[PDB]
C-alpha cells in the first residue's frame, strides 16, 4: 500500500479490448488494474484466457487499498491456484523519445507518413497476391482440360489405327493408291491437331510454373511488410497517444 | 474443377460469328467444319454427317440419330450432349471440336446430373471422385432429408404443392401495432378485387370494404356478394355456398393468399395499411393455379445403392500431446526473418482449454521440428468439440528486445471425428493463406481440415497410439459420471446477468455465481448462454453435468437460440438444443429474415452431417421462397475454397430434390453467367474504348438471339415473386463509374403489372463487393421492423441486394429517385433541395413530403450512427419524388478507419447539412428553434433507444456473420463498436445522454432534450 496512482500496474480508462492487445500471447501471472465501467477490474493471466476479477474479492474485505490487495496476491494465492508476477507498467513512455509538443508532433507527422505509404503499398500487394492465385486456379483448371483433350485426340489416333489396318490391307491387295493416300493425309491432320494442343499445354505449363514463381515472391513480400507494417502503427499510436496526454485535455 | 471465366472457349469471352470445329468421327476420322457461333448442335451433327461421306471409312458410320456429341467442357469434363437443341456458344467449351460416340448408360441420371451440376458451377462426378468416407456418409445419409421433404409436398396435392411454390408471405403475429389498426376505418380495410373476366381477357374492379382480419376466403365471399346482376338475400348466399374455387392473387407478381391467416397478417396488405395505399388485388380460379403446378418426383440416385479393439476417452490415463514433425516449405525473405516455428493450441470455440505450446524456433530454410508438444490437458477432459489450431509462425527479433511475430499459415483440425474417433498416427495438414486485416497468431474461427489446394505449405504431425481405437463416450456413460460429479437478492442478480448482451464482462465470481446456482438457471431459460461460458469445458466433471441440464432445460425464443449456433457454442449438445427451439417456434418469416446468418453458421458446424444443416435444407425444400435464397447464398460462396467441398454437397441434395424450381434457377444462372461474360469483355479487352464504342458493341450483342434467349423470361433473383420479361434495350445502359456496372430494365410480365410496377430495373455489378451493402440493407429492415412494432413510422425503403458470386451481385433500383448532387445541379444554394421537394409536392401533398422526409432521415441518422456507414455525402444520399431519402452504397460498416487512424471516437457518418435542416424546419431562418426540428430530435431519440433495447439481436446477427470472410467482421472486438455506439455498459439514460453529445459534436449544437438534467422527464 506504498502508492496510489503512480503504480505500474494501473491503467485506468482503457477499454476490454486494450488489455486483450496487452495481455496476448503472455505468459500465466501476467496482470493489469482499470476502472470499471461503473470500483475497479483486475484482468489476469491464465490457461491461455483473460480472468476479470472485480475489485469492490471475496465479501469478508481485508485489503485497505487497491494496491494493498494487489501486493497481497503479487508475493504469495489460490484463496484458482495462480500468483500475480509480472506486471504490464507505464516501458511505454520509452517508445516516444521526444521532450516538447513540437518535436513529437514532427516525429508523429513522419511515422504517419511512412505508415500511409506502407499500408498503401500492403494493399497494391495483396490485390496482386490476390489476382495471381486466381490466374493460378484458372491455368490449374485448363491444363487438367488440355490433358482430357490430349487423351481423347490420342484415343481418336487409336480409334483410327484399328478401323483402317484391315482396309489399308485390301487397298493395297486391290492397287488403290488414291485411297490409302486419303486416309493418311486425314492421319496427319490429326497427328498434326495432337502436336498443337500439346505445345499449347506445354506453353500454359511453362507460364504457371512463371506465375507460381511470382506468387512465392509476392507472399515473400507481404510476409517481410506484415511485421513492419504493425510495429509502425504502433510507433504512431503511441505517438498519438503521447500528444493527447501532453496536450490540453478535457 | 470450377470454370475459369464464364467465356465461349478458354481465352475466348466470345466466339466470332463463324468457327471452325474439329469432329472426331467414330471410324477414327477428322473433319474440320465451320459453324455459326449460335447453330445448335442438331444443325451441326446434320452438317457434320452430309459432309463425313466426301471422308474415307464413311461406310462404317451409323445414322446420324445413333449418335450424340461428346466433349471437353471449361470444368475440365468430359459432357455428353443429350440436348441437340442447345448452341455451340452455350456449351462453355475448353476447344473448337466435338467427339461423335453413341450414348450408353443411364440418359436420365445423367441429364439430371447435369442439370444440378449447372446449377451449382460444378460437376457432379467431382463428389463421386472424393475419397473421404464422411463427405461419402453425407451425399447417402442425407438423401432422408430429401425424400421426408417431397412426401410432405405430395401430402395433400395440389394445395400442398401449391404451398411449397407460393408459400404465404405473412408476418409473424396476426396482432397488429395500435398506430397501423387506428390507419383503419374501425377495423376496416377498403380493398380492390379484380376479375379478369375470360374470353379477351377483359378487367372489372371491385372496391369491397371488410374487416383487416378477414380469412382469404371471407375476401372471396364479399366479391361474391357485391358483384354487377339482380338477386336477393337469400339468392345471394347460396351462390356464395359454392364459393372456395378460387385463389387471391397481389396484382403485378407472384404472390398468393393460400392460407387462411388474417388478411392484414399478409405483408402486403400490413404494407398497404401502413403506407396508405389501397391494396389491389386479382381474383382467380383455384384450377388456373393448380394445373400450371407439375407433380414433383425425387429420384434415389446411383451413389445410394452402391458402397464406399475400441477403448473409451475417460479409460486413457495420461496428458495430451501431439508431434510437430516438419513443413515442405514456408514463403519468407530470408534476409528478413530471424526464425519460424509451430504455434499450436487446443481450443473449444475461441477459447483455449490450455496455454498455448510453441515448437523449438528453427530456420527458414529447415522447417523441421520432430517435436513432442505437450499440453496441459489430461486426455479424458478433452470435451466432443475440441479443435487443434495451429500456425507457422515468422520470428523478426531486430529491434532492440522488441520480437516481430506474425502467421505465415494456419490450420484447424477437429481432435475427434464424425465418428467419434480420437485423432492417432501420422497426419500430413496442407496450409491456409492468413486472412487479409489478421495480425493474430492463431486463426481459431477460421475453417477445419486441410487445405485442398495442395500446392500450399504442408505440416507433417502425429498423434498418440494407445495399442487401440479412441472413441469418445456415449451418453449413458456421461449421464452417469455427472450424478458421480454431485437470500432471494441473488435471484435478482441472475435477473440482471440474463438482461446483459452476449459480450459484455463476465467475472469469474460470475462464472463461479452462476455455475453454484446452474439448478435455479432454469427459472430463467435466456440465461443458458451466460451459463455455458461460466462452465470449465477442460474439466468433464462440469460438462457431463452441463450436458444433463441441456437435455431438460426449457426452450428459448428462436433469437435467442441463433446465439447458441454462433463460433462461440461449438459443442453438439448446445447446437443441438439451439436448432430444436427453431425447428418448434423459429417462423418461415424471421428463417427468411435470418437465413444469410444461418447459412454462415454452417461454416462453424465441425461435420457435414448435423442437426442445423438438416433443419435448414428440410425448410428450403419445405419452401420455395426460403429455397431460392438457400440456394444463391451457397452459389455466391462456392469460389470459396475453405466451404466449396460443403457447400457444393448441400446445394446437390439441394438441387436434386427442389422439384421444378431446378428449372427456373438453371435460367437465373445462365442469364447471370451472360451477364458476368459481358461485364468481363467491357472491363478486360474494351477498357480502353469509349462509353459510345462500349455502348454499340452493348446493343450488338445483347440483340443476339442467344443473349435474348437467355435475358429473357426468367424469375428475379432479387424477388423470385418478380417475372422478369421481355428486355427493353433502349432503357439499358453501361454507368460511367469505376466497376462499369450494367442498368437493365425489364417489362413486367404480369396480366395487371400496371397497378405494382410496369418496369423492373436491377443493377448488374462486377468487380464489388456487395456482402456489406447486403447485411447493411438487411439491419434496415430488421430496425424499421422494430421501429414500426413500437409505433415509430421511419420509413427507410430498403433496396434488394444480393450477392451472387466473387464480387458479383444484383441491386435494386429504387424508381422515381434522384442524389442530392443531381438536385444541386439543376439549380448551387443550400435552398435547392427544399424548393425541388416544394416543386414536386405542391399545395395539400405538401406537408407529407416534408413529413416522409423527416421521418426517412432520423431513420438514416440513427441506423448510420449505430453501424458506423461509410460516409455520406450527395452522391451516396438520395430523394424521392414523395420525400423518401434513400442511402446507397454502403460498403463498410463498424470500426473501418480503427487502423488506418490511430484515432478512438464514434464517428456520425450522416451530418444533416443546412440544405436538409431547411427541409424539416419548412424554410424557416433559425432551423434547430423550430417545432419540427424538436419533432425530428424525438423520432431519433425513440429510434435509438429501440435499437438499445434490441441490441442482444443485433449483437447475435453481427456474430454469425464472423464466419463470411468480411474484412471490417473478423473478430468480437470488431462487433464491440456497436457495444459503443449503443452505449451498453451505460444506463438508458446516459446512453441517450452518449447519443445527443454525438449529435451535438457534428452538428455544432442545436440537439435539445425535454426531459430534465437530473432524472429524463
Ligand atoms: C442500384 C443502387 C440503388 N439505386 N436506386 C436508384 C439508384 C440511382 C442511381 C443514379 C441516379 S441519378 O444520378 O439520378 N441518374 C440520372 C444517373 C438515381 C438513382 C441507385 C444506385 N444504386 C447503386 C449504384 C452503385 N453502387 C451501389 N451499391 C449499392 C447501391 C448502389
Amino acid at each position: 500500500n506504498m502508492s496510489l496512482q503512480d503504480a505500474e500496474w494501473y491503467w485506468g480508462d482503457i477499454s476490454r479490448e486494450e488489455v486483450n492487445e496487452k495481455l496476448r500471447d503472455t505468459a500465466d501471472g501476467t496482470f493489469l488494474v482499470r476502472d470499471a465501467s461503473t470500483d475497479y477490474t483486475l484482468t489476469l493471466r491464465k490457461g491461455g484466457n483473460n480472468k476479470l476479477i472485480k475489485i469492490f474479492f471475496s465479501d469478508p474485505l481485508t485489503f485497505s487499498s487497491v494496491v494493498e490487495l494487489i501486493n497481497h496476491y503479487r508475493n504469495e494465492l489460490a484463496q484458482l491456484d495462480v500468483k500475480l508476477l509480472y506486471p504490464v507498467s507505464k516501458q511505454q513512455d520509452q517508445v516516444v523519445k521526444e521532450d516538447n509538443i513540437e518535436a513529437v508532433g514532427k516525429k508523429l507527422h513522419e511515422y504517419n507518413t511512412q505508415f500511409q505509404e506502407k499500408s498503401r503499398e500492403y494493399d497494391r500487394l495483396y490485390e496482386e497476391y490476390t489476382r495471381t492465385s486466381q490466374e493460378i486456379q484458372m491455368k490449374r483448371t485448363a491444363i487438367e482440360a488440355f490433358n482430357e483433350t490430349i487423351k481423347i485426340f490420342e484415343e481418336q489416333c487409336q480409334t483410327q489405327e484399328r478401323y483402317s489396318k484391315e482396309y489399308i490391307e485390301k487397298f493395297k491387295r486391290e492397287g488403290n493408291e488414291k485411297e490409302i493416300q486419303r486416309i493418311m493425309h486425314n492421319y496427319d491432320k490429326l497427328k498434326s491437331r495432337i502436336s498443337e494442343i500439346i505445345d499449347s499445354r506445354r506453353r500454359l505449363e511453362e507460364d504457371l510454373k512463371k506465375q507460381a514463381a511470382e506468387y512465392r515472391e509476392i507472399d515473400k513480400r507481404m510476409n517481410s511488410i506484415k511485421p513492419d507494417l504493425i510495429q509502425l502503427r504502433k510507433t504512431r499510436d503511441q505517438y498519438l497517444m503521447w500528444l493527447t496526454q501532453k496536450g490540453v485535455r478535457q | 474443377p470450377p470454370r475459369p471465366s464464364s467465356g465461349e472457349l478458354w481465352g475466348i469471352h466470345l466466339m466470332p460469328p463463324r468457327i471452325l470445329v474439329e469432329c472426331l468421327l467414330p471410324n477414327g476420322m477428322i473433319v474440320t467444319l465451320e459453324c455459326l457461333r449460335e447453330a445448335t448442335l442438331i444443325t451441326i451433327k446434320h452438317e457434320l454427317f452430309k459432309e463425313a461421306r466426301k471422308y474415307p471409312l464413311h461406310q462404317l458410320l451409323q445414322d446420324e440419330s445413333s449418335y450424340i456429341f461428346v466433349s471437353v467442357t471449361q470444368e475440365a469434363e468430359r459432357e455428353e450432349f443429350f440436348d441437340e437443341t442447345r448452341r455451340l456458344c452455350d456449351l462453355r467449351l475448353f476447344q473448337p471440336f466435338l467427339k461423335v460416340i453413341e450414348p450408353v448408360g443411364n440418359r436420365e441420371e445423367k441429364i439430371l446430373n447435369r442439370e444440378i451440376g449447372f446449377a451449382i458451377g460444378m460437376p457432379v462426378c467431382e463428389f463421386d471422385m472424393v475419397k473421404d468416407p464422411e463427405v461419402q456418409d453425407f451425399r447417402r445419409n442425407i438423401l432422408n432429408v430429401c425424400k421426408e421433404a417431397v412426401d410432405l409436398r405430395d401430402l395433400n396435392s395440389p394445395h400442398s404443392r401449391a404451398m411449397y411454390v407460393y408459400p404465404p408471405n405473412v408476418e409473424s403475429s396476426p396482432e397488429l401495432p395500435k398506430h397501423i389498426y387506428n390507419k383503419l376505418d374501425k377495423g376496416q380495410i377498403i380493398v380492390v378485387i379484380w376479375v379478369i373476366v375470360s374470353p379477351n381477357n377483359d378487367k372489372q374492379k371491385y372496391t369491397l370494404k371488410i374487416n383487416h382480419d378477414c380469412v382469404p376466403e371471407q375476401v372471396i365471399a364479399e366479391a361474391i356478394r357485391k358483384k354487377t346482376r339482380l338477386s336477393s338475400e337469400q339468392l345471394k348466399l347460396c351462390v356464395l355456398e359454392y364459393q372456395g374455387k378460387y385463389i387471391l392473387k397481389v396484382c403485378g407478381c407472384d404472390e398468393y393468399f393460400l392460407e387462411k391467416y388474417p388478411l392484414s397478417q399478409y405483408k402486403y396488405i400490413r404494407s398497404c395499411i401502413m403506407l396508405g395505399r389501397m391494396p389491389n388485388l386479382m381474383l382467380m380460379a383455384k384450377e388456373s393455379l393448380y394445373s400450371q403446378l407439375p407433380m414433383d418426383c425425387f429420384t434415389m440416385p446411383s451413389y445410394s445403392r452402391r458402397i464406399s479393439s475400441t477403448k473409451s476417452l475417460w479409460v486413457i490415463n495420461s496428458a495430451l500431446r501431439i508431434k510437430i514433425l516438419c513443413a515442405t516449405y514456408v514463403n519468407v525473405n530470408i534476409r528478413d526473418i530471424d526464425k519460424i516455428y509451430v504455434r499450436t493450441g487446443i481450443y473449444h470455440g475461441g477459447e483455449p482449454l490450455c496455454d498455448n505450446v510453441n515448437t523449438q524456433r528453427v530456420p527458414c530454410s529447415n522447417p523441421r521440428w520432430n517435436e513432442w508438444l505437450n499440453y496441459d490437458i489430461y486426455i479424458p477432459d478433452l470435451p466432443r468439440a475440441a479443435r487443434l489450431c495451429l500456425s507457422i509462425c515468422s520470428v523478426k527479433g531486430r529491434k532492440g528486445a522488441k520480437e516481430e511475430h506474425c502467421p505465415l499459415a494456419w490450420g484447424n483440425i477437429n481432435l475427434f471425428d464424425y465418428t467419434d474417433t480420437l485423432v492417432s498416427g501420422k497426419m500430413a495438414l496442407n496450409l491456409w493463406p492468413v486472412p487479409h486485416g489478421l495480425e493474430d497468431l492463431l486463426n481459431p474461427i477460421g475453417v477445419t481440415g486441410s487445405n485442398p489446394n495442395k500446392e500450399t505449405p504442408c505440416l507433417e504431425l502425429e498423434f498418440d497410439w494407445f495399442s487401440s481405437v479412441v472413441k469418445f463416450p456415449d451418453m449413458s456413460v456421461i449421464e452417469e459420471h455427472a450424478n458421480w460429479s454431485v437470500r432471494e437478492n441473488d435471484k435478482e442478480q441472475l435477473k440482471a446477468i440474463s438482461t446483459r448482451d452476449p459480450l459484455s464482462e463476465i467475472t469469474e465470481q460470475e462464472k463461479d455465481f452462476l455455475w453454484s446456482h446452474r439448478h435455479y438457471c432454469v427459472t430463467i431459460p435466456e440465461i443458458l448462454p451466460k451459463l455455458l461460458l461460466s462452465v470449465k469445458w477442460n474439466s468433464r466433471d462440469e460438462v457431463a453435468q452441463m450436458y444433463c441440464l441441456v437435455k431438460d432445460w426449457p426452450p428459448i425464443k428462436p433469437e435467442q437460440a441463433m446465439e447458441l449456433l454462433d463460433c462461440n457454442y461449438p459443442d453438439p449438445m448446445v447446437r443441438g438444443f439451439a436448432v430444436r427451439c427453431l425447428e418448434k417456434y423459429l417462423t418461415d418469416d424471421k428463417l427468411s429474415q435470418y437465413l444469410i446468418q444461418l447459412v454462415q453458421v454452417l461454416k462453424y458446424e465441425q461435420y457435414l452431417d448435423n442437426l442445423l444443416v438438416r433443419f435448414l435444407l428440410k425448410k428450403a425444400l419445405t419452401n420455395q421462397r426460403i429455397g431460392h435464397f438457400f440456394f444463391w447464398h451457397l452459389k455466391s460462396e462456392m469460389h470459396n475454397k475453405t466451404v466449396s467441398q460443403r457447400f457444393g454437397l448441400l446445394l446437390e441434395s439441394y438441387c436434386r430434390a427442389c422439384g421444378m424450381y431446378l428449372k427456373h434457377l438453371n435460367r437465373q444462372v445462365e442469364a447471370m453467367e451472360k451477364l458476368i461474360n459481358l461485364t468481363d469483355i467491357l472491363k478486360q479487352e474494351k477498357k480502353d474504348e469509349t462509353q459510345k464504342v462500349q455502348m454499340k458493341f452493348l446493343v450488338e450483342q445483347m440483340r443476339r438471339p442467344d443473349f435474348m434467349d437467355a435475358l429473357q423470361g426468367f424469375l428475379s433473383p432479387l424477388n423470385p415473386a418478380h417475372q422478369l420479361g421481355n428486355l427493353r434495350l433502349e432503357e439499358c445502359r453501361i454507368m460511367s463509374s469505376a466497376k462499369r456496372p450494367l442498368w437493365l430494365n425489364w417489362e413486367n410480365p404480369d396480366i395487371m403489372s400496371e397497378l405494382l410496377f410496369q418496369n423492373n430495373e436491377i443493377m448488374f455489378k462486377n468487380g464489388d463487393d456487395l456482402r456489406q451493402d447486403m447485411l447493411t440493407l438487411q439491419i434496415i429492415r430488421i430496425m424499421e421492423n422494430i421501429w414500426q412494432n413500437q409505433g415509430l413510422d421511419l420509413r427507410m425503403l430498403p433496396y434488394g441486394c444480393l450477392s451472387i458470386g466473387d464480387c458479383v451481385g444484383l441491386i435494386e433500383v429504387v424508381r422515381n429517385s434522384h442524389t442530392i448532387m443531381q438536385i444541386q445541379c439543376k439549380g448551387f444554394n443550400s435552398h435547392t433541395l427544399h424548393q425541388w421537394l416544394k416543386d414536386k409536392n405542391k399545395g395539400e401533398i405538401y406537408d407529407a413530403a416534408i413529413d416522409l422526409f423527416t421521418r426517412s432521415c432520423a431513420g438514416y441518422c440513427v441506423a448510420t450512427f449505430i453501424l458506423g456507414i461509410g460516409d455520406r455525402h450527395n452522391s451516396n444520399i438520395m430523394v424521392k419524388d414523395d420525400g423518401q431519402l434513400v442511402h446507397i452504397d454502403f460498403g463498410h460498416f463498424l470500426d473501418h478507419k480503427k487502423k488506418k487512424f490511430g484515432y478512438k471516437r464514434e464517428r456520425v457518418p450522416f451530418v444533416l447539412t443546412q440544405d436538409f435542416l431547411i427541409v424539416i424546419s419548412k424554410g424557416a431562418q433559425e432551423c434547430t428553434k423550430t417545432r419540427e426540428f424538436e419533432r425530428f430530435q424525438e423520432m431519433c431519440y425513440k429510434a435509438y433507444l429501440a435499437i438499445r433495447q434490441h441490441a442482444n439481436l443485433f449483437i447475435n446477427l453481427f456474430s454469425m456473420m464472423l464466419g463470411s470472410g468480411m474484412p471490417e467482421l473478423q473478430s468480437f472486438d470488431d462487433i464491440a463498436y456497436i457495444r459503443k455506439t449503443l452505449a451498453l455498459d451505460k444506463t438508458e439514460q446516459e446512453a441517450l445522454e452518449y447519443f445527443m453529445k454525438q449529435m451535438n459534436d457534428a452538428h455544432h449544437g442545436g440537439w435539445t432534450t425535454k426531459m430534465d438534467w437530473i432524472f429524463h422527464t
